[PDB]
């Protein structure tokens, strides 16, 4: 059960 | 089942800790307030107060209480600082008969607030006729006498001042004409409906007026229909459109404020369906991503393609309809469909209600049953 979208983090981290 | 409860508490604890760790890579803003009493309802008031010489402003939210019959219930107005970040304060408490099931300000007169309260009565308050903190029991400007059981559907007509629609667990929709001029501070007026609809066969969960058409009212029900009412017609007739929208209960409806034909529904079947009023009988699209019943639904007041939904899965999801059909990589597809723009997983109990901030782009206020108010903004990297 996702608590956040990993592609969101990938977009923000880089 | 004890094992289920043990597992739920453990997963919520682990998911929250994982969420806090990734907040810096997800949000431009997260503010958390622990409310003294949990609230079933939230709505931003339309006013913003810049504090000059400063990097914040003051904005306001409508809240209520639901003590469940123990103590006095209150309609409350909270003042919150927002970055142009920190404090909250209840700047007004107004005594209220029973749980505040829903509270809404009149678009044309924001100091007038309608609520859905005790046993189906609706109430009107003029908040400038009340002090900031008041001793006694409720003294509303008007009691709307009509429903015979508690209800959660409540909407003002944004094109006809004082025209209000309600829907409740008695399966009835009421229409009302609230004329504030007859009000006093002394006594409560009694208003009764100008029309009643008996067009549903189960609880009426949500009603909404069309933003650009004064006579169009949409309603959704536990009877699994979406109905479109023309408010000029014979109330005893069938609605002009009865839509078998979902196979399970429908909890919310939301009409797009930019595209007059576009409409969304939220269902216990875990999905949000999109509808075009020019072919209302088959849906345009199904938004899938929630893991449990969908309850809350609100289009962005600033961007036509953006929709938010909340669910008993404890998430608020933001959908970007322009990303429908877009090519994904396998690793990106692991998060779900591309039109799922952002997931807010900061709440730790069931979400009661949320509201888009009308004076700031990409700011949501959301409440959960564990007394937590969160004001947040996803990172501009995600939505820009």
């Amino acid at each position: 059960n996702r608590v956040f979208l990993r592609r969101n983090v990938r977009a923000v981290k880089m | 089942e004890l094992n289920a409860e043990i597992d739920l508490q453990k997963t919520i604890q682990e998911e929250y800790k994982l969420w806090k760790q990734n907040v810096p890579f997800l949000y431009d803003l997260v503010i958390t307030h622990a409310l003294e009493w949990p609230s079933l309802t939230i709505q931003w008031l339309p006013d913003k107060k810049t504090i000059p010489g400063t990097d914040y402003s003051i904005q306001r939210l409508i809240l209520g209480t639901h003590t469940s019959g123990n103590d006095q219930n209150y309609l409350q107005i909270a003042s919150v600082q927002l970055p142009n970040s920190y404090t909250i304060e209840i700047s007004q408490k107004i005594p209220h008969d029973g749980d505040v099931n829903r509270a809404r300000y009149m678009p044309q007169k924001p100091e007038i607030i309608a609520t859905m309260g005790e046993g189906g009565n609706a109430y009107i308050f003029d908040t400038t006729c009340h002090d900031a903190l008041t001793t006694g029991e409720a003294l509303p400007q008007a009691v709307l006498k009509g429903h015979t059981a508690e209800g959660f559907g409540l909407c003002w007509n944004p094109n006809l001042p004082g025209n209000l629609a309600t829907g409740a667990e008695d399966q009835v929709i009421c229409l009302w004409d609230v004329q504030t001029q007859s009000f006093t501070s002394s006594e409560t007026k009694v208003i009764s409906p100008i029309a009643k609809y008996h067009r549903h066969t189960d609880i009426v969960n949500d009603v909404q007026f069309h933003p650009q058409h004064e006579a169009l009212l949409a309603s959704v029900s536990d009877d699994c229909t979406l109905q479109i009412h023309d408010t000029r017609l014979n109330p005893e007739e069938e609605a002009p459109k009865v839509i078998q929208a979902h196979s399970k209960a429908i909890n919310a409806v939301a009409i797009n404020p930019f595209n007059d034909y576009l409409l969304a529904t939220a269902s216990a079947d875990k999905t949000v369906a999109l509808w075009d009023l020019r072919n209302p009988y088959q849906r345009l699209h199904t938004l899938e991503g929630h893991e449990d019943e969908v309850y809350g639904l609100e289009w962005s007041p600033h961007d036509e393609p953006i929709l938010a939904s909340s669910s008993t899965d404890r998430r608020v999801c933001i959908w970007d309809l322009e990303k429908i059909g877009e090519e994904q990589t396998p690793e990106d597809a692991e998060d779900g469909s591309p039109e799922l723009l952002f997931m807010h997983g900061g709440h730790t109990n069931r979400i009661s209600e949320f509201s888009w901030c009308p004076n700031e782009r990409w700011v949501v206020g959301s409440l959960a049953d564990d007394n937590i108010l969160q004001i947040w903004s996803p990172s501009r990297v995600i939505w820009g």
